[PDB]
């Protein structure tokens, strides 16, 4: 609208600043009554194509990962490299820059001090096992899924990972439901 | 099924069309059949004379009476002995599907609601499996001899 | 999809409890399937451990039992 | 003349 | 089932047999009359129609109950999504509910429980001491005794609860921080109390929602209600790292 | 001014004046009932217009009309009162006048024979209650009203999503109120399209040419003609200069003499302007030209008599060779100019198979019932009964007024039925809306909604019955002979009664009336729902129809609807709203003059409204109804805007006029988020009304017309003098001039006591005056549930503080003060009700003996010898209040147990015990007993003693009632008959019995003396049969239901006190359940001792933005200042005239208001008497938007000497160190909701179980267990937590076997279990096998 009410909390507001927030409060009301109705069927689906899958090997063998590359926003990163691989194998032992430097092992879980050893030095990417590449058959065995739990153990031999990851992903959405010049490329680097 | 014992039995030569015997035969059969798979609790055919007389007699006093009838005035009207009229009244109640939505129309139905009386409360079945603990000990606490013919009686 | 996907699994158990149920019933009883029970949504329903978490453990012990002593 | 007629009501007077 | 008061509660499947066992009675008639090929050519394509009526009504013309303007509801009708399964995707015995509220002085991993729900849920243990102590002859008598609160059952029943974690878990259940157990404390009134720094798992704000409260009965129910479940574990929510105890 | 008034007056801020007084509120319900039974001789709406909607019934060619004369309402059987308690409906017998006129056969159509039958019954009609209520079984139901689409003509579009390519396809809709509907459209290839109820898409010319229209004249009407002629020069075209509007010519560009125009430009304004300076009508053009056109209409071979061209048939360059020899000259082709006159009905006329009206007809019969074969008599029989028959289509009185009004057509009154002139009108401003001339209807505009009272809809529901009777009349009247039956033989009372009686008793509006306040009933039936029976859905309606239109100002409230899945489907009515003549909903405004504002109000519709410029209601005057602001803010289009002094047409009337009468009552609503003001008014029809409730500290002056338009207060009828108060009855002494002209006397008030509502509260009410108040036309006598001397008081309050308490508020909840529980301020009092019916099995009967097998005599010690329990007798769980055993053989007992009968002797029993027993958890006085019993067995003691009890006080006020009622009509002849013959000290010595024979001059005097007399003997027989009536209906049976021997229905009296778990809330939307109660000494206490009653938490308001309660907090306080600055001046009894300066000084106090209080009232007897009233504390009132500003609060404070901050300094209650950093404290008017704690907690440790699969629920005292569902199971795989979910879904609810170990090894200390396989899984394969399909199990 072209005129915004002018009027806090604290002063009153006239009764056409107040059919005008009337609004705002229906609009709010008519989708977290159905955020929830809409929220509640895209987790009974994840939950039940995800529903038969469970760590079932001790290690499965396979040398083939993926990279995990922090995010870049133009002139701002989404997520720190770090955040992205804390808890997880490592497929091929990342060095230093300079050769021959292999400071992280063959695969090993990238826990609290392994991440910031690789914090220390300038590393700007590893290949980590991921669970979309594992050669286990009806399942995925515990060194491909990786480190993650409510607790901080590698993930013990038989834990239901299907069903505590659709529920990871549906739980949320309830609460999410939904200066524009571009003219120079000024970054704050160099 | 009517229409055809109709014309099995049709005579011509008495003159009268056959519309107007044919219409006879039919109509028998559609007021027997609907007194024999009409109902679920099924009733005679005898009885359905009778309880259609209580409504054709039911409503002729609900005019003329103007308010409405009662249970013993039907007695004068008819010729009933004061408790047919109290027993016919016990029985054309047809019987409530199992599955009508109760109040407010919510995810529930009549047949969520009714419990069963076969079984046995586990506290009363614990009992009587606790019985057998007195009758073979209390018992076994008798003689030998005047015990088995205690427990063969 | 994740719609399409879970209709096309090995059982017809897992299949035919979430997704369209004419169709399921249909197509498995025409080729006569045989659902061998190694899930866990077609597992609680017939009423016994579910092969993930506690109950885990004892399936060690019955897929090591048949085809042997 | 079959336009896609169902109940047999339809069918039993046609 | 015959209800109380004279009518009966008919399942909608015993007026679809009679619809077929009916036009199949009359149908065996036909072809002993020897009706034309109008009729009995009639008869089989309304016969036909009942039977697939039975399996599952609906695909044709919606043969709306008798008495009645809804439509029947036959087998196929049955297993057909009510949103889930027929069978299990199971109401539960050995549950409750009340309104919680906060109650701040408890350690994390205890509930409140009131007097008047925990001698209803833990029944079946309170009839075990009354008659191992020998304080009850018969379980008959035992049964009387915990029906007048005597003045002795207040003392056992808390011999019950020593070590018995209970589940509270809330309405809709999102993640699996929705469900976690916790060692019962006897308090009167009629509300669950509740540790403060929990109520954000649940997402619990104290303005009138209750909670379900269930009992592990075997052996092997109140480890797993200890070692996995227990409120003490879950300090980590699975969907990352981060805490979910915060003071909120 | 009135004696309400100056017993307590209420502080009024608010600068504005009010003009219009708040109608009164239940004319929705009271006034659209009226319309139904009552005598109209003309055509309206009522049911004189439903019988002339059928009757009369011609007969089917035999000639015996049926004709209605009129009806007339019987007088009801019983009473309300007695309708509540026997239970059974309050309806009223009705009679109609049928004649019979049997015509000849042959001879002429004259008066040949007829019967006027009398009256033949036709039904019977539920009556509304007094207050707007119905009483369907014993039980109070109320009507919605509804919110519906009107019937008319709706034109829309659909944009977006079709074809997914743009395309708007503009189409049409033909609603009418009672038949099919019409349905026009595009498609996404222009052209046009007409579709049925709902039936498969046809080419629209094909219902053209069922209408008898050739393809000529279907291109006549909607095509202007392009004459051409052949002069014998080169096909000179005729021309009007506005014909080349927006064209691109392309040919040599003569006209008369100049060439305008070249080849390949466009046209100008001044090339149109060089044509009517030359007088351009004819030019010269090309020969090609012409293959790019239509024939207008059929050229056929005069030369041959072969058709040349038919219409709708581009030229061909032959066909021209073929028409310039062929004889014609009187060429003719179609105006089409693509821009603005598409040729969209020329394209589906090539696309329509037929071209002949029998082969159309043919085509509708063949898609609107597919499969049979046409005919003819059938076809043409069923395409005029579609629409054009007037009894299967009916637009309405109203449809036709939004059809003309829709048209631009002038008049409002029309035919009820379609005709050729308005298909094809729609068509055209179809056609008219896709070349752009035309605008679509949104459907939300309330301009587009009408309401359907009470009224509207039970005639809608009995005509529909009464048709049903006409479908028997006719084939009794023409299959039957006419011979000797009456008028009475073929009418059925059972139909017609059955029409009406389902409606009242089952639909998606007639619900129970939600009755636990004055509040909550009186704002139940200003509903105004969108679903039910023709209209909405609560799964199918998406967020267009649940958002707020701009037209919803004034008529329905926006902050005001449920939270659940109908969000926006509710939509309570506004304060000043009024429907139309039609429906559609209005407002007042203020006529606004040339300068001055006038006064004349008018109403205005949801269409009117958005023509004229109208201000807002905050815009000041200068006492001579001009503005002091050259511009003001106004509304005109649906927009918001700036307009100058003498530019407005209407003013607003009030600031209350956009709300509804819920959020009418929250004080500072202005100041509250609009989501945490939604709760507000959806807290305060929950609220119990507790003990007896005093006011609120902080109203807004419109609660007074919120206990007197509901019906819970006593109004006085009559003005007087009151002469006998009492807690169960008032005596209205009435007045001299308001008193009837002859045998008038004096007025009576009866109360009602101790009863149960609908929630199973109580409702009781309790007289607030004494004797000799002189009570005045539209008083109050009786308060009720929850209101107070006529205010009306929903709650207590106390005084709360806002700070963290160790948290025991941590989140919304609440703490309290023990000294909120010993004074009992909250209690409530509930009243349920058990009943005992004692059938008639096939057995043997049952008994209601008080004699109970194996029964403690601890049990039967209440109890008396007759069987039922007595009265007041406190019960508590599990006792007995009916004894009552069931015959019962059968035994065979078992084996073991045969033995231990043996042993000891214990008798068996004939008979089996199932008396009625207290249900847990419960306790309170059996205030209250009653038995019904089937006429034809004998009453017990007991049901005696119980008759006569009512025998002797149904007779005791039918004949005190004279008692009383001749104390006036002798002393009003005694203060009149004392002329006429001196007779006023002999007057006593003489009779006064006896006085018939004597007299009084030919006066009013004399004039009452047999005008008592004759109704004195009247009297005598009328009240005396009037006892007989009255003595009548007590003794004899009742009617029960079949089988049903006799009833007992038994009542208790809990009251529940406060407790942990209860739901508190405030008017602002903060609940809260209370979390524990203190001691009296751990509560901060303040400097001089007085504690705090509740700790609420400040954590609430910074993210609720409800700024509200912090200010009636402290308005709150202010009053409360006054209050004990008053306790303690009229504690020391100083004066009279102090006491005026003060109460003076506290009533101007403001800035520019608009009271006129005080100095008028008594010298001392009042003030000491309103001082007295307001030593509890004075109430302040606060309208919605006319609010107190924050400079008037502040003002109050410092009147009373309290801080002028509102923050005080607290001292701990343990402690007693000072909390740093004041805090605040108020007193908030605090409600307490019926969620209590009592009636949530449920548990189950085994009971019954269900029938076909065996899991639980509960019908047996022990409810069904929880809801173990589907998300709660992936929340224990998610843990490994295997062994739990076994148990949980196999031993605890399913498996038969299983669980009956489970409850002997629990026993026994051996906690292990046995699964076995569930009883909901063996049911899986029986109903898989049942089809054809095979399931089993393998083997290994
Ligand atoms: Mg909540
Ligand atoms: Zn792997």
């Amino acid at each position: 609208i072209e005129t915004p009410i002018t009027a806090n909390f604290r002063e009153g507001l006239n009764v056409l600043q107040y059919f005008i927030s009337t609004h705002g409060a229906r609009k709010g009301l008519a989708d977290t009554a159905l955020k929830t109705a809409n929220s509640g069927y895209l987790t009974r689906r994840l939950v039940d194509v995800a529903q038969d899958l469970v760590v079932t090997e001790d290690d499965c063998g396979t040398h083939e990962g993926i990279m995990m590359t922090p995010v870049i926003e133009g002139g701002d990163v989404k997520e720190p490299l770090r955040d992205r691989v804390l808890g997880r194998v490592t497929a091929e032992d990342v060095l230093k820059p300079g050769t021959a430097d292999i400071l992280v092992p063959r695969n090993t879980l990238l826990h609290e001090q392994w991440c910031d050893l690789l914090e220390e030095n300038s590393v700007d990417a590893v290949k980590v096992r991921s669970v979309v590449s594992c050669d286990t058959d009806f399942g995925v065995c515990a060194h491909c899924y990786g480190r993650d739990l409510a607790r901080g153990h590698i993930i013990n031999k038989g834990e239901a990972i299907g069903v505590i990851a659709a529920q990871s992903i549906g739980e949320p959405g309830t609460q999410l439901t939904m200066a524009a010049a571009e003219s120079s490329i000024q970054v704050k680097n160099k | 099924i009517g229409l055809m014992k109709a014309v099995d039995k049709f005579e011509y030569r008495r003159g009268y069309k056959f519309s107007t015997y044919a219409t006879w035969w039919i109509r028998q059969a559609i007021t027997r059949s609907i007194a024999d798979q009409a109902r679920t609790i099924r009733i005679p055919v005898h009885m359905i004379e009778t309880i259609n007389k209580l409504n054709r007699i039911s409503r002729q006093m609900l005019q003329e009476m103007g308010r409405e009838p009662t249970p013993e005035e039907l007695a004068e009207r008819m010729l009933m002995p004061e408790d047919k009229i109290r027993k016919v009244l016990k029985i054309a109640k047809e019987p409530i599907s199992m599955e009508t939505p109760i109040g407010d129309d919510e995810d529930s139905h009549l047949g969520d609601f009714i419990e069963d009386t076969t079984l046995e409360l586990p506290l009363d079945s614990a009992t009587t499996e606790s019985l057998r603990a007195a009758t073979h000990d209390v018992l076994a606490g008798l003689t030998a001899r005047e015990a088995k013919v205690l427990r063969m009686r | 999809g994740i719609t399409k996907a879970s209709l096309a699994t090995e059982s017809f158990i897992s299949a035919a409890s979430f997704q369209e149920t004419t169709r399921v019933l249909t197509e498995a009883a025409v080729a006569g399937k045989r659902d061998e029970l190694r899930g866990l949504k077609e597992n609680v329903i017939v009423g016994r451990l579910i092969p993930a978490g506690t109950g885990y453990a004892y399936h060690q012990d019955r897929m090591r039992r048949r085809a042997a002593g | 003349e079959i336009g896609r007629t169902t109940d047999p009501v339809r069918m039993y007077m046609r | 089932v015959p209800l109380d008061g004279g009518r009966f509660a008919t399942s909608d499947l015993n007026d679809l047999y009679r619809r077929v066992i009916n036009r199949n009675n009359r149908l065996k008639r036909l072809l002993d009359l020897a009706a034309p090929d109008i009729i009995v050519r009639n008869e089989k394509r309304m016969l036909q129609e009942a039977v697939d009526a039975l399996l599952d009504n609906g695909r044709r013309g919606r043969a709306i109950t008798g008495s009645n303007k809804r439509p029947l509801k036959s087998l196929a009708d049955m297993i057909k999504g009510k949103q889930g399964r027929f069978r299990q995707n199971k109401r539960v015995d050995y549950s409750g509910r009340s309104v919680i509220t906060v109650g701040p002085y408890l350690r994390l991993h205890q509930c409140g429980l009131p007097k008047k729900m925990a001698l209803e849920l833990f029944k079946p243990f309170i009839y075990g001491k009354l008659e191992l102590r020998g304080l009850a002859t018969t379980i008959k008598a035992a049964k009387k005794m915990v029906e007048r609160e005597e003045a002795v059952v207040w003392d056992i029943l808390d011999e019950v609860i020593r070590e018995h974690p209970v589940l509270l878990n809330r309405a809709p259940t999102l993640h699996r921080l929705g469900i976690q157990a916790f060692e019962p404390v006897l308090i009167e009134g009629k509300a669950i109390q509740l540790h403060p720094l929990v109520c954000a798992a649940y997402n619990a704000d104290f303005d009138g929602d209750q909670m379900a409260v269930h009992v592990p009965l075997t052996l092997e129910a109140q480890l797993e209600a200890r070692a996995l479940m227990m409120s003490t574990n879950n300090i980590l929510s699975p969907a990352n790292g981060e805490p979910i105890i915060v003071p909120s | 001014y009135s004696y309400t008034e100056k017993k307590r007056i209420r502080k009024d801020f608010g600068k504005r004046p009010q003009v219009l007084d708040v109608p009164y509120l239940l004319s929705i319900q009271l006034d659209s009932f009226q319309k139904f039974i009552e005598q109209d001789p003309e055509g309206q709406y009522g049911l004189e217009a439903a019988f002339r909607s059928v009757f009369p019934i011609q007969s089917y060619s035999g000639n015996s009309e049926l004709q209605y004369v009129s009806y007339r309402l019987g007088e009801p059987v019983f009473d309300v009162q007695e309708c509540q308690i026997r239970g059974v409906t309050y309806s009223a017998p009705l009679r109609v006048k049928l004649r019979l006129v049997i015509y000849e056969r042959e001879a002429p159509e004259g008066t040949v024979k007829d019967i006027k039958e009398q009256e033949v019954y036709m039904g019977e009609i539920p009556l509304m209650t007094d207050n707007g209520t119905f009483v369907i079984n014993g039980t109070e139901r109320v009507i919605v009203s509804q919110l519906h689409r009107s019937p008319g003509v709706f034109f829309d579009s659909d944009k977006g999503k079709t074809h997914s390519s743009g395309k708007v396809l503009y189409n049409a809709r033909i609603i009418p109120y009672r038949g099919s509907w019409l349905d026009f459209e595009f498609d996404p290839k222009d052209n046009l399209f007409v579709r049925i109820d709902r039936r498969r898409k046809l080419p629209a010319t094909i219902i053209l040419r069922a209408l008898n229209y050739t393809t000529e004249q279907i291109l006549d009407l909607f095509f202007e003609k392009v004459i051409f002629e052949i002069r014998d020069n080169k096909l000179q075209m005729e021309l009007v200069p506005e014909r080349l509007r927006g064209e691109t010519a392309s040919f040599d560009i003569e006209a008369n003499g100049k060439v305008y125009v070249e080849k390949g430009r466009r046209i100008t304004a001044r090339h149109i302007r060089q044509l009517e300076k030359d007088d351009v009508k004819l030019i010269e053009v090309p020969v090609e030209y012409i293959a790019g056109k239509v024939v207008a209409k059929d050229y056929i071979d005069e030369s041959t008599g072969e058709l040349i061209c038919a219409a709708n048939m581009e030229l061909s360059l032959d066909l021209l060779a073929k028409l310039s020899q062929s004889g014609h000259k009187r060429i003719e082709t179609l105006f089409t100019n693509d821009l603005d006159h598409g040729p969209y009905i020329s394209e589906t006329l090539r696309v329509d198979p037929t071209n002949d009206r029998l082969s159309a007809l043919v085509e509708i019969y063949r898609m609107m019932r597919p499969g049979e074969p046409p005919t003819r008599e059938a076809a043409e029989s069923l395409f005029e009964n579609l629409f054009f028959s007037e009894d299967r289509y009916d637009l309405s009185a109203v449809g036709r007024m939004k059809f003309n009004r829709s048209l631009l057509r002038e008049e409002i009154e029309g035919s009820g039925i379609l005709s050729k002139d308005d298909i094809i009108d729609v068509m055209k401003k179809l056609i008219d809306i896709r070349n752009g001339k035309g605008e679509v209807d949104d459907i939300d505009h309330l301009g587009n909604r009408r309401i359907r009272s009470v009224g509207e809809m039970a005639e809608n529901q009995f005509r529909v019955g009464l048709v049903r009777v006409e479908r028997a009349v006719k084939e009794r009247l023409s299959l039957g002979d006419l011979d000797t039956l009456m008028p009475q033989d073929m009418i059925n009372a059972k139909p017609i009664s059955a029409a009406v009686k389902e409606f009242f008793g089952s639909s998606q509006l007639s619900q129970f009336m939600v009755q636990n306040n004055p509040l909550s009933e009186i704002t139940h039936k200003r509903r105004i729902s969108a679903l039910g029976p023709g209209g909405l859905t609560r799964e199918r309606a998406g967020f267009e129809v649940r958002d707020v239109h701009p037209t919803h100002y004034g008529r329905v409230c926006p902050i005001e609807t449920p939270e659940g899945p109908n969000i926006g489907l509710i939509n309570s009515l506004s304060v000043y709203a009024q429907t139309n003549e039609y429906g559609f909903l209005e407002t007042p405004y203020r006529k606004v003059t040339d300068g001055v504002v006038t006064d004349e109000i008018h109403y205005l519709s949801a269409i009117e409204e958005g023509n004229y410029v109208i201000a807002q209601a905050n815009s000041n005057l200068d006492e001579e109804g001009h503005f002091v602001e050259d511009l003001v803010t106004c509304r005109s289009k649906g927009e918001s805007s700036l307009f100058s002094r003498d530019q407005v047409d209407y003013m607003d009337v009030s600031t209350q006029q956009v709300v509804s009468v819920g959020a009418s009552l929250i004080p500072f609503l202005e100041h509250d988020d609009a989501n945490r003001a939604l709760m507000g008014a959806n807290m305060q029809r929950q609220a119990v009304p507790t003990l007896r409730a005093d006011k609120p500290l902080v109203g807004t002056g419109m609660e007074r017309a919120v206990a007197v338009d509901s019906g819970v207060t006593a109004v006085a009828k009559r003005g007087g003098v009151v002469q006998y108060v009492d807690a169960s009855r008032i005596v209205i002494k009435v007045n001299e001039d308001e008193m009837y002209p002859g045998e008038a006397g004096i007025d009576i008030y009866n109360l009602t006591k101790y009863t149960r509502s609908n929630q199973n509260t109580c409702i009781n009410q309790m007289p607030c005056v004494s004797l000799g108040e002189p009570v005045e036309r539209g008083d109050v006598l009786a308060d009720g549930p929850s209101t107070d001397l006529g205010e009306l008081a929903l709650g207590q309050n106390m005084r709360v503080a806002f700070m963290p308490w160790n948290g025991y508020n941590f989140e919304d909840s609440i703490l309290v003060s023990e000294r909120v529980v010993q004074e009992d301020r909250f209690t409530t009092i509930h009243i349920q009700e058990l009943a005992c019916v004692s059938r008639d099995t096939k057995l043997g009967p049952e008994e209601i003996t008080a004699d109970i097998p194996n029964v403690g005599e601890a049990a039967l010690s209440k109890l008396d010898e007759s069987g039922i329990v007595y009265i007041g007798a406190e019960v508590t769980g599990g006792d007995i209040l009916v004894g009552k055993v069931t015959p019962k053989g059968e035994t065979q007992l078992t084996p073991e147990e045969k033995l231990l009968r043996a042993i000891f002797g214990e008798k068996a029993s004939d008979v089996k015990d199932s008396s009625l027993r207290v249900p847990n958890g419960v306790s309170g006085t059996v205030i209250d007993v009653q038995v019904f019993t089937r006429d034809g067995v004998e009453k017990d003691k007991r049901a005696l003693e119980i008759e006569e009890m009512q025998l002797k006080q149904a007779k005791k006020d039918l004949s005190e009632e004279l008692q009383i009622l001749e104390a006036g009509l002798f002393s009003r002849i005694r203060a009149v008959l004392v002329a006429g013959g001196v007779e006023a000290e002999k007057l006593d010595k003489l009779p006064r019995d006896r006085w018939l024979e004597l007299g009084l001059t030919d006066e009013e005097k004399q004039n009452q003396l047999e005008q008592l007399a004759e109704q004195y003997d009247e009297l005598k027989h009328e009240f005396e049969k009037k006892l007989e009536a009255k003595r009548r209906k007590i003794t004899q049976g009742d009617d029960l239901a079949p089988g049903v021997l006799k009833i007992v229905k038994v009542y208790l009296a809990v009251k529940r006190r406060i407790q942990p778990g209860d739901k508190m809330a405030g008017r602002h939307g903060n609940k809260g359940v209370i979390s524990k109660i203190n001691p009296i000494e751990d509560m901060p206490y303040d400097e001089n001792g007085t504690p705090v009653d509740i700790v609420l938490n400040p954590l609430g308001v910074p993210s609720r933005m409800n700024i509200g309660q912090i200010l009636e907090t402290h308005l709150g306080m202010a009053a409360k200042g006054i209050g004990d600055k008053i306790n303690a001046m009229l504690k020391q009894q100083q004066e009279v005239a102090k006491l005026r300066e003060f109460i003076q000084r506290a009533y101007d106090l403001g800035a520019d208001v608009r009271q006129k209080v005080d100095l008028s009232t008594f010298s001392d007897e009042e003030v000491m008497r309103l001082a007295e009233n307001l030593r509890k504390g004075m109430p302040i009132a606060t309208p919605v938007f006319d609010g107190a500003k924050e400079a008037e609060i502040k003002e109050l404070l410092k009147l009373g000497d309290l801080p002028t901050s509102g923050q005080i300094r607290l001292y701990d209650g343990r402690t007693g160190e000072q909390f740093e950093r004041p805090v605040t404290v108020g007193y908030m008017y605090m409600l307490k909701l019926n969620h209590l704690v009592d009636d949530k907690m449920h548990a189950r440790s085994t009971g019954s179980y269900s029938l076909v699969t065996q899991q639980p629920l509960g019908g047996k005292a022990q409810f069904g267990g929880q809801r173990f569902g589907e998300m709660e199971v992936w929340a224990l795989e998610a843990y490994g937590a295997a062994y739990t979910l076994q148990e949980m879904l196999t031993v605890k609810s399913d498996d038969v076997n299983g669980r009956t170990k489970m409850y002997k090894n629990i026993v026994d200390g051996n906690h292990q279990m046995e699964p076995g396989m569930p009883e909901s899984f063996n049911v899986l394969l029986k109903e898989i096998r049942s089809l054809g399909i095979n399931i089993e199990l393998e083997d290994e």
